[PDB]
This record gives C-alpha cells, structure tokens and sequence, in this order.
RNA sequence: AUAUGAAUUAAUGCGAAGUUGAA
RNA sequence: CUAGAGUCUAGUAGUAUGAAUACAAUUAUUUAUAAUAUAUAUAUAAAUAAUAAAUGAAAAUGAAAGUAUUCCACCUGAAGAGUACGUUAGCAAUAAUGAAACUCAAAACAAUAGACGGUUACAG
RNA sequence: UUAAGAGUUAAACCUAGCCAACGAUCCAUAAUCGAUAAUGAAAGUUAGAACGAUCACGUUGACUCUGAAAUAUAGUCAAUA
RNA sequence: UGUGGUGUAAACGUGAGUAAUUUUAUUAGGAAUUAAUGAACUAUAGAAUAAGCUAAAUACUUAAUAUUAUAUAAAA
RNA sequence: UUUUAUAUAUAUAUAAUAAGGAAAAGUAUUUAUAAGAA
C-alpha cells in the first residue's frame, strides 16, 4: 500500500510511454492491481498480464508465499495515432502531505474549485481514490458517498 | 481484486517445505564433512614425513 | 525546500517594505526649526546649485531637506513643514520642505502646479 | 561476563582442535585408518602428535 | 537490540543480561567519544 | 463527556504517585498543507503506581490534583512497561540458573578430559588383533 | 536591568576634480 | 602554539555537482564471468566514448544536471561584512556564531559579433 | 481558609523533581476578538477608529466594611498636585 | 438644612497595565460532582409576636415562633 | 495445445490426431477564475 511504491510505478508507466514500450511490469501488489485494472476500464492500458520478473506467465500459476518475491503485473501501452494514450501521471496525495477528502470537496473538485491546493479534475483526465481499502474512479466514490485518500492523476 | 491475493500455505506445507529446506542444509553440512576428513586422511598419510622428534 | 524545511521556517522572501522617511516616524509630515540653509552640488552626471537645508524636527530627529521652487525664503531659526520624499541627484537629503506653510512661502509668480508649490489663485 | 568468560576460555583449553576438528573425531578417524590395515608403536605415535601440533 | 526489545520483551532482557549488558546500554544513543576512553579506561 | 486521550507512558517512578504521558492529536497546517501530528506531555495522577514507562494508557480529566495535573489514569491499554519489568526482574535470575549449570558443564568437562592413554590400548588390542551422515540419511529416508 | 546624554574614541558609506602605484 | 619528558612524546585546535530508493533507447569498444562447438562476429553484467529522447538561460548533462519518491544542509540585489559588538572555547594565537545604519540602481552568469594583447602560430 | 479543586494563600512533614534548541528563563512591544473595516483570485495579510463581544482601569499602591458578587470611581492609610 | 427607605457592582469614558499566575477566541468540554447566596420579577402557600434604645418609626439592637449529618433499607 | 500409438528405462524419444461461427428493425444547469510594464 507504499504511495512510495505507488509513486515508482507512475514513474515508471511515465518513462514507459515516453520511451515507446509496448510491455512493461509493475509489483504485483493488490494496491498495483487495482490500479492496473482501474486504469485498464477507463481504456489506458491495453492488458494486463500476471508473469514473473522474467515476462508473463504461459500457463496459470497459483500466487503463494514460495512465488510471491518474483511475481510481477505486467501491463501493456496503448498508443495511437503516434501518441501515448497514457501520456502522463502523477501522485496527488505524496506521501508527506498525504490527503484525505471528505465527498463534499470531492464534489467541489471535480466541480472546478481548488482544494488544499489539488488542481481541479480536468475533461479527459482521471482521478483515483482509495476508500476503505478499494481503488475507484473519483466519480463512483461520490456516487457510493465513501469518504476516502485521494491518490492520483493519469492524463 | 476481492479476492484474498494469495493462498496462504497449511502447515502440511510448512512441515513439507521444512524438511526441504533442512536437507538443503544438512547435505551442505555432509559435503564439508566429507571435505574436512578426506583432508585429516591426507595430512595423516603424509604425516610419516614430518619432523616431531 | 522539503516540507519539514518549509515548516521549520524557510519560505518565500518577505517582500519587506522599510520606510523611505524614517525620521517622519510614520507621520504624513513633522514640523521642524531650520538649523542651517546650505547650498550642495549633485551626484553627476547632474551638475547645478542645489538648496538645501538642515532641520531638526519635533521629535528630536535632525535631517537634510530640499528646498524646492524658484525662490526659498528659509533663513537659519525658520519654522518649517517636512514630508517625505528624496532629491534624486543629491545623496542624503530624503526629505522634501513644504511650500505654504511655516516660514516658507509660495513660489513667487509660479502659476502652474500651484498647489505643490503653496501659490494662490 | 559470566558467558563471555566461558566462551573465552573454551580457545585455551589444553587440546581444543581447529578448522572444525576436535579430538573425539581425529581420534576415531585415525584408529580406523590403523585398524583398515590389518584386513614400531613409537612413530606412530609422534605422528599422531605432529598432526595434533598442526591442528592446535 | 532494541528491534529485539520492540518483537520480543522477554527473549531482549533474557540475551542483555547474558551478554553483560543493561538496557541503558542498548537504548540510550552512544559513540566512542574519547571521553567515554577516559571514562571507562578503555585504554 | 469528560476529556479523555490515548498516550504513552514517558517517565514513570521520578514521581509520587505521578507519571508523565506523551499525547498525540493530529491538526491541520494551512501553511504547508498537512495534516501533521502534535505532542505533548501531561502531568496524570497515577493512584496505585500501576504505570510503567512504554505502557499505552488511555488518560482521563479530573479535578485539579496539583498545579500542573488535571488528568488521571483511566485504563492501561497495554501493559508493555510493565511487561518489561517483570521481564527483567525475571531475567536477572532466569540466566543465572543456566550460567551456574552451564559453568558446572564447562568444569565436568574440564574433569573427563583431565582423567584422559587409550592409543596404549588401541595399539595392544590391535597386537592381539559419520553419525551426522546417519541423520542425513534419517533426514532423506523421511523426505 | 530597561532607557536617555556624554568629553575620549573604532569602523565604514558617499561625493569634487584629481594625485600616486601597475595588483 | 601549549604542557610532560632529553631535543622527543602527550597534546590544544578543527580549517584550506549531499544521501538513499524505482525507472530510463542505441551504438562502439573494452572488462568479468557463464556457456556452446579459434568459432558461435556468443549471451549476461560493470567501465569507457559518441549519441537519441529528455532537461537546461545556455555552455553543457545524457544512466544524471533525466523521469519520480524521501531526509538533511544551504540561498534571497551590490557594497558595508564575514566587518563591529556580545558570547563560546582557547594561557594566548585564532576559531565558531554574526548583525545594523548609510550609499546605489545596479550587480552577475552563458553565449554572440568585434577591436584588442609582448596571445599563439601560420602564411601572403 | 472558601459555597467550592488546587503550593492560591498560611503552617507542618516527606520525595527530587518540573520547564528547555519544536526555544525555556529574561528582555522589548501590545488591550483581545467578530457574522466589523481594508485588500487579494484565494490561502491569507493589515487595522482593532466606527457597529458589536470580552477584559482592565477611573491620579498611584496596599488593605478593610458591606455584600451573593468589590482589594469598589466606596472607606482607612500613604504617594503626587 | 432633623431620623430614615431605594439608586450610583450599572451606564459613560479610556486602553495605562496585561505575552497570560486569573487575559481573549473555540468546545454539542468538564467538577470540586459549586452554598440550606436572590440580587429582582413570576406562580404558589403561609406568617407578620414581644421588649428595649432613639424625640418617633418601615432606623437600630435582644428575644420568641416557622438543607446537610447520622442510621435502616432499596436499587443500579 | 490436448489425447492416444510404438519403442526404451511411473517416466523418456519419436508419429498421428484441433472441440471455440453469432447474423434483425426500433428502443442545458459544466460551475472557481490569478494579465503585467520600465
Ligand atoms: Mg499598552
Ligand atoms: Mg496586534
Ligand atoms: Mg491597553
Ligand atoms: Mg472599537
Ligand atoms: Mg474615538
Ligand atoms: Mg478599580
Ligand atoms: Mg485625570
Ligand atoms: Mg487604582
Ligand atoms: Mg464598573
Ligand atoms: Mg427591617
């Protein structure tokens, strides 16, 4: 649940884009899961695969403490028309200052007014918020009125 | 992403796993074993050689 | 620089504004006694025959006025009005004499800007 | 330290071997060589204690 | 030591004691600044 | 309701019946935009001497009992400092039965070697005339 | 101690046209 | 420079491109291993050089001066000034901490074209 | 003693503590605040005149009576004029 | 202009002191678990006696009549 | 891939074999708003 680690794999989906790979792996973590699988819905990441450090799985294996050091996700760019679907992403909640919103100034972010100095959410972009342990689109966490850290912005 | 991320082992695993790992280190013990006293059996048939009196 | 460093007390520069009247002790203007009337030369390029005098004001402070207009009739011992504001091209005189008022009269025959220079019409 | 005494002491025992050794086993191992041969005494016995002297 | 204090109370007392030591020892912080040389005859 | 807060027990026994606990509350900085902890140290009225340093507490508002203390301690949370003294206490001697068999061990064996010759024997008898391995095998057998 | 004045005294800022060295 | 010893020892004192983690396209050399049968113009790594993208005011950096995270130290125009005073240690020397008023619209950095130099050579 | 806790004040006897480089103690300065005023995009910054809320004082210091509540713009004593 | 009752603890003005040892702001904050205190009105009941001293009294004195601590239980 | 077949010592080397094909028409409020010059 390391917003450090959290903040490595944006680096790392960031450099990815920008240097035109179509695979690449992040730790297999659940908080990495979820964020691979939000970012996949919402049409980022073309795949997501399970592997190993040295690429994806060829057939099913079963995740167990023996195997958990070396697993991996291992996700796959999109890029059209010569461009980056997932062209950039940050961490808005770092983690000194980590924040945590209550659903009314969720509301107001995403409503255009600026919130503990949080840019508001733009027209094509996304913003994850972690609530009680689930990763969820900033709109669904106002929709299920859940309280939750405001994690991240991927453009 | 509900479900639990990995199956937790039963102790019928860990039992199994810690035979295996002790074996490991037991027959690394027998290799050194094995080493030091074929070195003893060296150093004991060369020892006519040597100069005590 | 770091959020701990930010806390601890770094920041931004205070963007301190310090009085360019100090003897005024933040008064709009202080009377004062001219000591002396004296006559000083500009930092050049500037070159001219500039009127100045020496004021000690009502709260005890001592400083160099510039005695603007055509004509000054300030002698030593007159009473006289002093506001803010420095001539450029003499280093130390920081304050300006008031025209109209005290021992200082109005610029004779001035006719324009009449009131920065306490003339009647 | 009452630990680090005994632990400290156990290097100046009167015959501690090194390398692993210890008395007990060179002293089974040897007799065995002896014993393998049969299926004077003095030099044998010198060489014993020049493998000791070597081990100490 | 103090990792071994923080997980295991009773095993932190038990090892301090054998190895000669008090738990001021472990916890407070410390430096071989030649005052404690002199402090302790350490030469 | 009355005043109540969760801490840790700092300095305990330098007192009578008085104990000190670091509390900890969280506030929100505007100026760095964190929500940051702040600490500090109450005077608590311990009745009982039932602290101990490293123990969490939970400290409750009373009258004023001093100058400086208007809390007293209202539950042991978690006794750890009181775990470690008994630990201790425990300790001191709980070694001490081992070290003095572990010394009476250290000098029996100092005696056997001191009655030790057989190489004589060996070499009469013969005039006349590896347990690691086996638990390694026992290891293999059971695998 | 907080101030206010002080013979005696330390340093440095400016400017006038210059004077002297060649760092 | 101070003490003890017969010149030595023991000293006082403390001057004269931050650290870590995740990631980041090539090429060419080497370098160290791991192989397979000198050949696979062998693969895996680190060192060196030129790059790409990226960054930068540029010079330049180019697996870091890049993308991100965390911790600390430091900076806030020039001069006054690392000065004065006070304190801290020191026999002292020195060191550390360290301002203020006044004066000014300056000052500085990289790079561009120039004329300049006993600056270099080279020619006509 | 008080209607009432408390080294608040007075008495007695014990313990050695408490605060402090996230700044004590000391010094200088200041009445404090708002749904008040000014400003800014805002966070904030400034003022505390005016409207309103709280405190302190009524030339200076201490004490006393009354009283539920006062060291009262009261009384006594002293200081200054 | 004699004896008495009620009123001047408010309001008015000021910002000296005060960096908190009692000040200001906030809390759906507390107890010591604040008095046989009503200060001045409301709604209810009752009572309003005797002497003295004042020149006299609704002025003053003296006297008459009208919650807490115990003990027993009950609960929470 | 999978399943079997032969051979060899439950396993190994070889040969063959592959189940994923569906069609249908019609069914606004968008929000807060930060400019520089010599
Ligand atoms: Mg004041
Ligand atoms: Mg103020
Ligand atoms: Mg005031
Ligand atoms: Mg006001
Ligand atoms: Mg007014
Ligand atoms: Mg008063
Ligand atoms: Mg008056
Ligand atoms: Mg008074
Ligand atoms: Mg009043
Ligand atoms: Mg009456």
């Amino acid at each position: 649940m390391s917003l450090v680690k959290l903040a490595n794999t944006c680096a790392h989906l960031q450099n990815c884009s920008k240097v035109r790979v179509a695979l690449t792996s992040i730790p297999y973590t659940k908080l990495q899961l979820q964020f691979a699988y939000n970012l996949y819905q919402q049409g980022f990441l073309s795949s997501l695969q399970k592997g190993s450090t040295m690429g994806p799985d060829k057939d099913f294996v079963e995740v167990t403490p023996d195997n958990i050091s070396t697993r991996r996700l291992w996700v796959g760019l999109k890029y059209r028309d010569n461009k980056p679907v997932l062209s950039s992403c940050k961490l808005i909640s770092k983690p000194n200052s980590r924040i945590h919103l209550p659903m009314e100034d969720m509301k107001k972010l995403c409503s255009g007014v600026t919130i503990r100095n949080i840019k508001p959410l733009q027209p094509g972009e996304l913003i994850l918020v972690r609530a009680h342990n689930n990763i969820m689109d900033i709109n669904e966490a106002i929709s299920k009125k859940l309280d939750g850290e405001v994690l991240c912005r991927v453009k | 992403m509900s479900q639990p991320l990995l199956r937790n082992r039963s102790p019928e695993e860990s039992e199994l796993l810690k035979l295996k790992r002790n074996y490991n280190r037991s027959l690394l013990n027998f290799q050194a074993h094995k080493k030091k006293l074929n070195e003893l059996l060296n150093l004991y048939h060369v020892a006519n050689e040597f100069i005590v009196t | 620089a770091t959020l701990n460093q930010i806390k601890r007390g770094s920041g931004p520069p205070r963007r301190k504004k310090i009085s360019t009247a100090p003897q005024l002790d933040q008064c709009p203007q202080r009377k004062g006694v001219v000591l002396r009337v004296m006559v000083l030369k500009p930092k050049k390029p500037n070159s001219a025959q500039r009127k100045a005098c020496r004021v000690r004001l009502t709260n005890g402070n001592v400083v160099s006025a510039y005695i603007p207009g055509e004509g000054h009739d300030a002698q030593e011992h007159s009473i006289v009005y002093v506001r803010g504001g420095r001539c450029q091209d003499l280093p130390g005189v920081k304050y300006h004499v008031i025209r109209g008022a005290g021992d200082l009269s109005g610029v004779v025959n001035r006719i324009s800007s009449r009131s920065k220079y306490g003339a009647k019409k | 330290t009452p630990f680090i005494t005994r632990i400290m002491a156990e290097l100046k025992e009167p015959l501690v071997l090194s390398k692993g050794y210890n008395i007990e086993e060179v002293d089974k191992f040897l007799a065995a060589i002896e014993s393998a041969k049969r299926e004077d005494i003095e030099k044998l016995e010198d060489r014993r204690e020049a493998i000791l002297r070597i081990l100490s | 030591l103090r990792y071994l204090k923080r997980d295991n109370p009773e095993k932190y007392y038990w090892t301090i004691q054998k190895l000669g030591l008090n738990d001021a020892a472990i916890t407070d912080e410390f430096n071989m600044d030649r005052r404690y040389m002199q402090d302790y005859e350490f030469f | 309701a009355r005043q109540n807060f969760l801490g840790l027990v700092v300095s305990q026994g330098k007192m009578q019946k008085t104990v000190k606990v670091r509390v900890e509350t969280k506030v929100f900085n505007k100026k760095i935009n964190k929500e940051l902890f702040h600490r500090r140290d109450y005077l608590v009225h311990d009745e009982g001497e039932i602290s101990r340093e490293g123990d969490l507490v939970r400290i409750e508002a009373t009258r004023p009992l001093s100058k400086r203390k208007f809390f007293a301690i209202a539950e042991i949370i978690r006794n750890k400092g009181q775990q470690f003294a008994l630990y201790e206490s425990e300790a001191q001697l709980s070694v001490a039965k081992e070290e003095a068999q572990k010394a009476k061990e250290f000098l029996d064996k100092r005696s056997v070697r001191e009655n030790k010759t057989l190489l004589r024997d060996i070499r009469t008898i013969q005039d006349a005339l590896s347990g690691l391995e086996v638990n390694l095998e026992k290891q293999r057998s059971l695998i």
